[PDB]
RNA sequence: CCGAUAACGAACGAGACUCUGGCAUGCUAACUAGUUACGCGACCCCCGAGCGGUCGGCGUCCCCCAACUUCUUAGAGGGACAAGUGGCGUUCAGCCACCCGAGAUUGAGCAAUAACAGGUCUGUGAUGCCCUUAGAUGUCCGGGGCUGCACGCGCGCUACACUGACUGGCUCAGCGUGUGCCUACCCUACGCCGGCAGGCGCGGGUAACCCGUUGAACCCCAUUCGUGAUGGGGAUCGGGGAUUGCAAUUAUUCCCCAUGAACGAGGAAUUCCCAGUAAGUGCGGGUCAUAAGCUUGCGUUGAUUAAGUCCCUGCCCUUUGUACACACCGCC
């Protein structure tokens, strides 16, 4: 796309979508996983793995 | 009808005897002379 | 000086491509009187890299069941084929073999597991040891297929296979298979 | 691969190093010979495995202490650790940067207005604490 | 069987062994057969040392209801004299003699004799 | 019009890939330009330091 | 295993162990293994070779008339330990490579807590109960059957060829067996007859003493054939001849002469396998009066690919849910 772009420096757009899931679909698609009894009490989101 | 054509049973766990089944139930909790022991026998 | 089969000096043969220079073993250190040695070349990984390539050829030419251990017969077949190509082309049979390996080794391939379109999903470029492996395999299979149901013997079929592969003339089985494989990689890039 | 040692050789290696550190050394064949009389090892194949782990552990010991211990090593580290005591203390600075509030504390304690103490400009903003939550 | 087997266990351990193990398998008063196992002490199973460390015996007992199999395994105690136990020590057993601690590295002296 | 066939040298082996272990990811540097170095994936036994041909330069780069 | 650490110290299994293979010109030795040296020969030698060459020719424990254990055998000791070096790693556990090295992962055997209504009552003077017990379901004897064939499936053997088949010559093994309580039945050398299968005398061997230096096959070297269901294949079938057995028909096996069927590398699918391995290739044991296309071992020739992954198929561990606990062949 950048090679075929007419503009010298095009910032390609981003698709912003707010998905909602029932827990059935979420567990089936592995968005959320079953956790241990102690682990369920942690509200911290999983790490971004940014480095 | 519990067996196939050859004669092997199609449900091996389903016991065919009315006297006993898969699990060993102990007569009188293992009491009497010619029997397995009990806790009193152990001590 | 080494005189493979009493002749066919090794020191005049050059591997023109650096990509295969350190896997072909026709240099003076790997040069040997005969293409036969119980050197334990499959003891561990990359041990076959230092194995002589004429030895590798005579080890791959014993295939398809009826002849799996007949190394003496394969050695004499290699001897006759090398003599034939020397008297037919006019250069060193070792140089012919090296150029044949270079031209037979398919430079690329393709490999995945998913729902392939034509043959296989993702194109990939092969390792030099894979180049040598597949070149020797393709050349041996081409000679074997050529000499199956005709009067022409194994030595002659191997000879023309190497001769055609060393230059590229579209009639060699190894060259045709390489062309097909490169084409499918190109299409499934 | 597959050269990981076993408890049976490791326990014995630790014990014989602890017992006979003075007798033993960092030579494999010397160690495999001293073991022959300091322990009744039924098997040669296990004896030399023990000797190899002994040489490894003693080569480690020459450099630094490990979980296996020796009383002479403890005393050596005790007599060696009390070193590099500086000629000038790290706590005798010519000036001491001190806060106005701590200066009030010192004058409450009556030990304020010391020459060594130098009051600093109090920080402004009260911008401590980190922003709450992600972002 | 619990009384008899426990008495045998006590007798074996009282006579002195590293361990023992008895199994009584068969039918008593019921069609379904049961096996009861009684263990104590150490008991090795694998390798060469079992051949001359473990004494085994298998008997059949003929009861009115059928047959009762008895299996007995006794791990003999190690014996340097070997009359009541095996001669060789366990191959994985390593024992270390404690040093005399009579170092005495004092000032050099010469003692004439 | 076709970019000419070139050669590169493997400087490091990243690791197996393909969900069957059938290929490897490796890091290659070009002799034609040593600064230019991309991540390639190859099939066959690959040791570090070996050189290999490249029909095309830029195909894909992905981290494991 | 190291580390983290309300755990510390252990035990079983794994390992360790036993056997086997790989190395010891180091030890003990050997007329049932031999080797060198020497002596008689036999031949090529003569050009003359002459301490010339060959000899599984004969000898030197023919015990007075050599030594030695390298080769062979089998005992004890050694040797290998991630030991040395470099790199990676918490720099720990260990991993990678290289040197020296015979060897830097040789194969097996043994093998936990338990579970499988797994298989065996046709292994038993192992065995409960039931059945039969004199016209026997006991036991013996005669014959037949276990083989029987529109068909389907499994383990296999032989092939489809010239990388071959035939003919001849040359040339190399290792496991291991071998004369019997009952028990009748051994391995075979040598000579002779026949073309072969076989037959007849004469031994040797209860065995590192004889077969036997196991002259194995593949392979190697020469001949012919020549891409042709053909000199590939030898299935089917006719005739004849031998051997074992009391008995060969429903052909036991073997030999000889004839016909010469599919089969021109095999769909969907699917098996086994990482180094002396696959595979080619023969030889022993077991079965056996006669019997190997089986099995268990042994040797010969001897590779391609790989030093990875969870894609497929499974198994294990953790978390999780459970109304199951005879435990999903569940409960309902
Ligand atoms: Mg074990
Ligand atoms: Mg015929």
């Amino acid at each position: 796309i950048s090679e075929a772009s007419v503009f010298d420096a095009y910032v390609l757009p981003k698709l912003y979508v707010k998905l909602h899931y029932c827990v059935s679909c979420a567990i089936h698609s592995k968005v959320v996983r079953n956790r241990s009894r102690e682990a369920r009490k942690d509200r911290t989101p999983p790490p971004r793995f940014r480095p | 009808d519990g067996f196939d054509s050859r004669g092997k049973r199609e449900f091996d766990r389903h016991s065919g005897s009315d006297r006993s089944g898969l699990k060993h139930e102990d007569k009188r909790g293992g009491s009497g002379s010619h029997n397995w022991g009990t806790v009193k026998d152990e001590l | 000086d080494i005189k493979l089969f009493g002749k066919w000096s090794t020191d005049d043969v050059q591997i023109n491509d650096i990509s295969l220079q350190d896997y072909i073993a026709v240099k003076e250190k790997y040069a040997k009187y005969l293409p036969h040695s119980a050197g334990r070349y499959a003891a561990k990984r990359f041990r076959k890299a230092q194995c002589p390539i004429v030895e590798r050829l005579t080890n791959s030419m014993m295939m398809h069941g009826r002849n799996n251990g007949k190394k003496l017969m394969t050695v004499r077949i290699v001897k006759h084929a090398f003599e034939i190509i020397h008297l037919l082309t006019g250069e060193n049979p070792l140089q012919v073999l090296v150029n044949a390996i270079i031209n037979s080794g398919p430079r690329e391939d393709s490999t995945r597991i998913g729902r392939a379109g034509t043959v296989r999903r993702q194109a990939v470029d092969v390792s030099p040891l894979r180049r040598v492996n597949q070149a020797i395999w393709l050349l041996c299979t081409g000679a074997r297929e050529a000499a199956f149901r005709n009067i022409k013997t194994i030595a002659e079929c191997l000879a023309d296979e190497l001769i055609n592969a060393a230059k590229g003339s579209s009639n060699s089985y190894a060259i045709k298979k390489k062309d097909e494989l490169e084409r499918v990689a190109k299409s499934n890039r | 691969m597959g050269r990981v040692r076993t408890k049976t050789v490791k326990k014995a290696a630790r014990v014989i190093i602890e017992k006979y550190y003075t007798r033993l050394g960092n030579d494999f064949h010397t160690n495999k010979r001293v073991c022959e009389e300091i322990a009744i090892i039924p098997s040669k194949k296990l004896r030399n495995k023990i000797a190899g782990y002994v040489t490894h552990l003693m080569k480690r010991i020459q450099r630094g202490p490990v979980r296996g211990i020796s009383i002479k090593l403890q005393e050596e580290e005790r007599e060696r650790r009390d070193n590099y005591v500086p000629e000038v203390s790290a706590l005798d600075q010519e000036i001491i940067e001190v806060d106005p509030d701590t200066k009030e504390m010192l004058k409450l304690l009556d030990f304020g207005s010391l020459s060594n103490l130098q009051v600093t400009q109090p920080t402004v903003g009260m911008n401590f604490k980190t922003p709450r939550g992600p972002v | 069987v619990r009384r008899a087997c426990y008495g045998v266990l006590r007798f074996i351990m009282e006579s002195g062994a590293k361990g023992c193990e008895v199994v009584v398998s068969g039918k008593l008063r019921g069609q379904r057969a049961k096996s009861m196992k009684f263990v104590d002490g150490l008991m090795i199973h694998s390798g060469d040392p079992v051949n001359y460390y473990v004494d085994t015996a298998v008997r059949h007992v003929l009861l009115r209801q059928g047959v009762l199999g008895i299996k007995v395994k006794i791990m003999l105690p190690w014996d340097p004299t070997g009359k009541i136990g095996p001669k060789k020590p366990l191959p994985d057993h390593v024992s270390i003699v404690e040093p005399k601690d009579e170092i005495l590295p004092t000032t050099p002296i010469s003692e004439q004799k | 019009r076709v970019q000419p066939i070139k050669l590169a040298r493997v400087t490091k082996v990243l690791g197996r890939t393909g969900s069957q272990g059938q290929c490897t990811q490796v890091r290659v540097e070009f002799m034609d330009d040593t600064s230019r170095s991309i991540i390639r994936n190859v099939k066959g036994p690959v040791r570090e330091g070996d050189v290999l041909t490249l029909l095309e330069s830029e195909r894909e780069a992905r981290r494991l």
